């Protein structure tokens, strides 16, 4: 529920999560890329590789 | 203080007071 003037949203850390498009009035959010740590589970490397 | 079973978390009513009475984009 944002004010039809108004422009974007932000949040925290400069998260922004709004935009708008100037020739079609539409509301939209955003959600960063997934990402993570690739951890390797492997027994002893003389048992196996 | 034994576990209930009746409940599907198998815990005691004692536990089920601690767990309730202690208690996001970052
Ligand atoms: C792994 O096996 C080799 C034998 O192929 C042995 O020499 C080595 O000490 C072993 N390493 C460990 C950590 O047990």
């Amino acid at each position: 529920k944002f004010l039809p003037f108004q422009q974007f949203g932000r949040d925290i850390a400069d998260t922004t999560d709004a935009v708008r498009d100037p020739q079609t009035l539409e509301i939209l959010d955003i959600t960063p890329c997934s990402f993570g740590g690739v951890s390797v589970i492997t027994p002893g490397t003389n048992t196996s590789n | 203080i034994l576990p209930d079973p009746s409940k599907p978390s198998k815990r005691s009513p004692i536990e089920d007071l601690l767990f309730n009475k202690v208690t996001c984009a970052q």
